[PDB]
């Protein structure tokens, strides 16, 4: 038996702290080298595709870092994940003798 | 043994079978004078099937559970006379064939006339590069280190 | 000056000039015409002498004294199969890794020639042959043998080729007796002096 | 309403035009070729098709080419 | 051009013996002549000639 | 260098530490990818360095085979027995998450270096005892490389002997080897 | 004769003459060595 609460809080805590100390340069470097979704060399929304126009009201940030509220969801998300998947394994019955 | 093959010695369905001949054979051979040449042919036959048999039982071949031999092919040193000598051997004859028709069209192609020797061809220079293919592999690595065995400047078409 | 041929009244191949010793014009298939193959094939058949030579030396002399009665070495066919301080396996093993230093540095003279001619842990001893193929020096030629003029090496080298040749036909043909009659080479001789007319090669083939 | 385009690779040797049946073909003074004259068609409503001045063109690649077009009473060849 | 007897190879990326050797046969030296070269093969294409008219500039020295 | 009177390759000048021009494949032709080369040679070479004389000692001290010493792990318990006493905090998974998130972050941390000497010679704070100032550079980097290569043609062999010989050691495979030297050899698993 | 020569050595003869020897050879010898599946060497 797994303490769900525990779990979930301790993976989505680790995720977090990778996502906003460890890989925030890697992460922000590489997305700035991607820089957009561009066609024939223009953007989408510059190209002409008005539901493709980037939504900064959603962007905005005040951390030093910039970290960004898409970024918690993204890092929190595979928090989620990464403590279901530690809860079903713990769980799962399932012990071979290796 | 192998893919649950059983030796055709062994087997039983081999010597079934060929009991069937046989007696297929002396049926046949029921209908002729002991002495006249149908008699000797049937019974050249019936000695040939049996030796036949005899062979492919001592020669260790798997057999299958119709009763028919199997071969093996995958590299087993147990049946390497099934497929990997007769390869060997067809490799060195078909080698030896087309290198010789190699070094011919080569030393024709340098020729006042070579569609001529193309048609009509020159026998002793023919039997001369006929006879030195004896050891075409060795000559073969040779060119292709060498670098004389490979082309650079074809022609193509537009890409 | 025109040196004796294989055949009689024919004329050697262009490559085969006659200065290597041994040169009697015999290439029927030009394996040697390209101009790199010559000093490859020479360097072949230089080992490939050596070698039958010593497994000639190896395998009738033995055979031969056992017959007398002088040793009682096993036959050289089944001596293989036999009981040794070490594992056949192992010392399968200790001989590639011996030959292949040895024979990594037979080819680094071949490749670049007169490059390895000194030791490499003490440089002081230096190898002192001159012609790829004929290392020379203390350890190969410790009599100083073999270190003269030229055309007087010419003799002494055509006479170790020769015999070189002939060990090479002697050893195959020891090889494929034994795998025919299983028995050993000296007793297929007497078998053959003793009744020459039927005791030949055809048998009751 | 076939197309018939000529290329500058023309060496003047009348042939095509010989060959059309149609006279859709004809010669025009030139320069740039030792005959001094080039082909020209004028006629093209009356191409039927056929390639035979592409036929008869000796050049590594043809310096006349036809291109099948619309199909018309005069191209299919019709008499009725 | 190419001078007379020499061997030139077709650049042509149309031409049937395009990466293949000819036989330079004549030059025109007239100033208009826009293919003055007469190069003569080995093969014959699939037209069945072996003659081809090229310019100065779809040749290869060797 | 590595093979004597041999031709050396144009870009391994020799200038570098452990050149020996040895690169038959010739996998260093591209610059960068020599550069990036280097830097990985020192990190699996360092890595296999510090690595096998944990190999080595518990074998000598017992209770250890570096194999069976993964054996608690992919077993229902035994999350305990560091050096023969029980470990508090033994159990896989907080073993296996501490082990993440602590490399992760000191390897990103390295990660971040611009100069490629730096990349592979930080110093520093790497060097308390200021090694790195002796003018004795080069011959300390000769020994590093060489002694590096050696420990990892040294776990390479530990990991084929591993294979060869399943429930063994490397010092126990040394004493069947000096048991009886002509019979117990490679050749036994070569040459079946 | 060096006509009758030249005729002799066009593809059609030469071809007729080849695979008739080798069809004769393959004949003797399956007809010495019959029935043979697999290589006893
Ligand atoms: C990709 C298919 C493939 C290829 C290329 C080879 C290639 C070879 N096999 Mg082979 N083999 C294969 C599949 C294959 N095997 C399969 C599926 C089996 C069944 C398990 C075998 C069983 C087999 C045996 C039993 C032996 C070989 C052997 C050999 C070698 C002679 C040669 C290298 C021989 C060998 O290597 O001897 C040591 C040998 O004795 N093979
Ligand atoms: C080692 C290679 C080799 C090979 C394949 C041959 C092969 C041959 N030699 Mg020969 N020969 C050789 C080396 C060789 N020789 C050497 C080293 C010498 C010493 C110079 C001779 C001296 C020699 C003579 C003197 C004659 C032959 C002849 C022959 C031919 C017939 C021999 C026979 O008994 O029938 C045969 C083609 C005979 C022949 O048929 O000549 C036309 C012949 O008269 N050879
Ligand atoms: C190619 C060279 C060669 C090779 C591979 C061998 C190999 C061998 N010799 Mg041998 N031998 C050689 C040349 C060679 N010999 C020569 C030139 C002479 C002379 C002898 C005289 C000789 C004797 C007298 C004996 C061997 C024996 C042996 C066997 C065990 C030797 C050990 O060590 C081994 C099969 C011994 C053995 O077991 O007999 C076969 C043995 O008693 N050899
Ligand atoms: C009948 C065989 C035979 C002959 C005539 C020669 C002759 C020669 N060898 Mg050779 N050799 C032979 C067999 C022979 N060898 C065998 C079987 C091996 C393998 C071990 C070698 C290994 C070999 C080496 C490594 C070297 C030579 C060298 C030489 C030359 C020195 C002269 C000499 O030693 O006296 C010849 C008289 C005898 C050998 C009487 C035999 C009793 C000379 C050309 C040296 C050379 O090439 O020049 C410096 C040299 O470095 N030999
Ligand atoms: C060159 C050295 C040499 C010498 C002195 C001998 C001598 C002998 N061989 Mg031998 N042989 C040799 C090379 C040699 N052979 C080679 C190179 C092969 C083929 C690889 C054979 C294959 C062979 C077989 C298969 C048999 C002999 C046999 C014999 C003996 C009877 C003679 C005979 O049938 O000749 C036949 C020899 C040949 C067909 C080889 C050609 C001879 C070369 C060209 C010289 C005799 C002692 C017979 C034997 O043991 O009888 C008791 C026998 O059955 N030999
Ligand atoms: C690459 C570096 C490396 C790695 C990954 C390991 C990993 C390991 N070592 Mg180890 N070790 C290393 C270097 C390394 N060692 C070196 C350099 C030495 C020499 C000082 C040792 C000496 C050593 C001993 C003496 C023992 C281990 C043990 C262990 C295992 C238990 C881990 C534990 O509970 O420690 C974490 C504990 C406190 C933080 C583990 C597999 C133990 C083992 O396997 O016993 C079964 C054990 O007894 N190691
Ligand atoms: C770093 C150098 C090094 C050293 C000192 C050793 C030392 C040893 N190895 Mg070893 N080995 C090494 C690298 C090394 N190995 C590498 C790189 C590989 C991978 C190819 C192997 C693969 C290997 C096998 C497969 C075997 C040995 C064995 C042995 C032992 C017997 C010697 C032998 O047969 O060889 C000995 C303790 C043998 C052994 O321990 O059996 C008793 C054995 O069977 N080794
Ligand atoms: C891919 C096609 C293919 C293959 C691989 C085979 C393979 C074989 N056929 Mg088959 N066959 C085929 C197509 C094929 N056939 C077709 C299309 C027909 C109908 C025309 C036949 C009709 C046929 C008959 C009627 C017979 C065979 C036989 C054979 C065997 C050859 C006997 C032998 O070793 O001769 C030995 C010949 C050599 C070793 C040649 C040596 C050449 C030089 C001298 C060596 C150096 C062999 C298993 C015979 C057999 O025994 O079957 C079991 C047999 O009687 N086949
Ligand atoms: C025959 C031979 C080569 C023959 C080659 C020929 C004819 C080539 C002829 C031509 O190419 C030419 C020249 C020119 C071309 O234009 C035409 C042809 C016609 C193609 C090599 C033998 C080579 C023979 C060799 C190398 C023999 C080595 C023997 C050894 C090592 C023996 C060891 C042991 O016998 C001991 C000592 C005792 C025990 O231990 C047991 C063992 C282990 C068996
Ligand atoms: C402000 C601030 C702060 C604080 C912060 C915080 C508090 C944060 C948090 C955060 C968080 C806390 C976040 C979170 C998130 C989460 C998420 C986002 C999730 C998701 C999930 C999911 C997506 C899931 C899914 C699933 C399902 C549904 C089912 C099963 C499977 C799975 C798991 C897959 C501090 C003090 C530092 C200071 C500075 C400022
Ligand atoms: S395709 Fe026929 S009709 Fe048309 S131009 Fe050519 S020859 Fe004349
Ligand atoms: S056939 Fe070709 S080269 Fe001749 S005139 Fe017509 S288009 Fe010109």
């Amino acid at each position: 038996e797994a303490n769900t609460a525990l779990t979930i809080t301790l993976s989505t805590g680790a995720l977090l702290f990778l996502g906003r100390f460890v890989f925030l340069p890697f992460q922000r470097d590489n997305v700035s080298r991607q820089g957009l979704p561009v066609q024939n060399g223009v953007t989408h929304f510059d190209a002409g595709d008005s539901r493709a126009q980037e939504v900064t009201s959603f962007l905005k940030t005040n951390d030093p870092a910039g970290f960004t509220i898409v970024d918690v969801l993204a890092w929190g998300a595979l928090g989620h994940a990464v403590g279901f998947f530690i809860l079903a394994t713990i769980n799962n019955g399932y012990n071979p003798q290796f | 043994d192998v893919a649950g093959l059983t030796p055709c010695k062994e087997s039983k369905g081999f010597a079934k079978r060929e009991k069937q001949e046989i007696k297929k054979l002396e049926s046949r051979l029921k209908l002729y004078a002991p002495d006249s040449a149908p008699a000797l042919a049937l019974n050249a036959t019936i000695e040939k099937t049996k030796r036949r048999f005899a062979f492919y039982g001592n020669e260790g071949l798997l057999c299958g559970t119709d009763g028919l031999p199997h071969l093996i092919v995958d590299g087993d040193q147990a049946h390497l006379g099934e497929f990997v000598y007769p390869g060997l051997v067809f490799l060195y004859i078909a080698g030896w064939i087309g290198w010789v028709g190699r070094a011919y069209l080569i030393d024709v192609r340098t020729s006042k006339k070579p569609t001529e020797k193309e048609i009509i061809i020159d026998v002793p220079l023919a039997l001369r590069i006929m006879s030195k293919g004896l050891t075409w592999p060795v000559a073969a690595i040779g060119e292709l280190r060498s670098g004389k065995l490979v082309e650079k400047s074809a022609n193509i078409t537009v890409s | 000056t025109d040196r004796p041929l294989w055949l009689p009244g024919s004329e050697a191949p262009k490559w085969l000039d006659g200065s290597l010793p041994g040169d009697y014009g015999f290439d029927p298939l030009d394996l040697a015409a390209e101009p790199g193959r010559l000093n490859w094939m020479v360097q072949a058949e230089l080992v490939h002498c050596r070698w039958a030579m010593l497994g000639a030396a190896g395998i009738f002399i033995p055979e031969l004294l056992t017959k007398i009665g002088i040793l009682n070495t096993p036959s050289w066919y089944k001596a293989g199969d036999a009981t040794y301080f070490a594992d056949q396996g192992t010392l399968f093993i200790v001989e590639l890794l011996l030959m292949a230093w040895a024979e990594s540095r037979r080819w680094a003279d071949i490749a670049r020639p007169g490059s390895v001619n000194t030791d490499p842990i003490f440089p002081n001893n230096k190898l002192t042959g001159t012609d790829v193929g004929y290392p020379g020096g203390l350890w190969f030629d410790p009599l100083g043998w073999g270190s003269g003029s030229e055309d007087k090496l010419k003799e002494i080298r055509t006479k170790e080729v020769k015999n070189g040749r002939l060990a090479m036909l002697a050893v195959l043909g020891a090889f494929v007796q034994a795998n025919v009659t299983h028995v050993g080479p000296i007793d297929n001789l007497f078998a053959h002096l003793a009744d020459p007319y039927h005791t030949t090669i055809l048998q009751s083939l | 309403a076939h197309s018939v385009k000529i290329y500058d690779t023309c060496i003047g040797c009348t042939q095509c035009v010989r060959a059309c049946p149609t006279d859709v073909l004809e010669m025009v003074p030139w320069d740039g070729c030792k005959a001094s004259q080039i082909a020209s068609a004028p006629r093209t409503e009356d191409c039927v098709g056929c390639k035979r001045c592409e036929s008869a063109c000796p050049t590594d690649f043809l310096s006349v080419r036809v291109y099948l077009g619309a199909e018309t009473t005069r191209s299919m060849g019709l008499a009725y | 051009g190419p001078k007379r007897g020499s061997i030139v190879k077709v650049l042509r990326r149309e031409s049937y013996w395009f990466n293949d050797t000819g036989k330079v046969v004549a030059v025109d030296q007239a100033p208009g002549v826009r293919y003055p070269v007469v190069v003569r093969f080995d093969k014959v294409n699939y037209a069945g000639v072996s003659t081809n008219n090229y310019s100065p500039d779809e040749l290869e020295a060797a | 260098e590595w093979l004597p009177g041999n031709p050396r390759p144009s870009y391994l000048d020799g200038s570098a530490p452990g050149d020996f021009g040895f690169d038959p494949l010739g996998l260093g032709e591209v610059p960068e990818n020599l550069e990036r080369f280097k830097e990985s040679e020192l990190i699996h070479a360092r890595w296999a360095m510090l690595a096998i004389p944990g190999v080595l000692i518990p074998e000598a001290l017992g209770y250890g085979n570096w194999v069976s010493a993964q054996k608690w792990a992919a077993t229902p318990g035994g999350q305990a027995t560091y050096l023969g006493n029980p470990v508090p905090w033994g159990n896989l998974p907080i073993i296996l998450a501490v082990e993440f998130i602590a490399i992760a972050f000191v390897e990103s941390q390295r990660n971040g270096e611009s100069d490629p000497e730096k990349r592979k010679y930080p110093g520093g704070p790497f060097d308390p005892l200021g090694f790195s100032k002796g003018a004795n550079l080069e011959e300390l980097k000769l020994k590093e490389i060489k002694n590096g290569r050696l420990a990892l043609v040294a776990f390479l062999g530990f990991v084929v002997q591993a294979v060869a010989y399943p429930g063994t050691g490397p010092l126990e495979n040394l004493k069947t080897h000096l048991a009886d030297p002509w019979h117990n050899t490679i050749a036994h698993v070569l040459i079946p | 004769m060096q006509d009758v020569k030249t005729y002799l050595s066009t593809a059609p003869v030469l071809a007729t003459l080849w695979f008739g020897f080798l069809a004769g050879l393959l004949i003797e010898i399956n007809r010495f060595f019959p029935d043979a599946l697999v290589l006893p060497l």
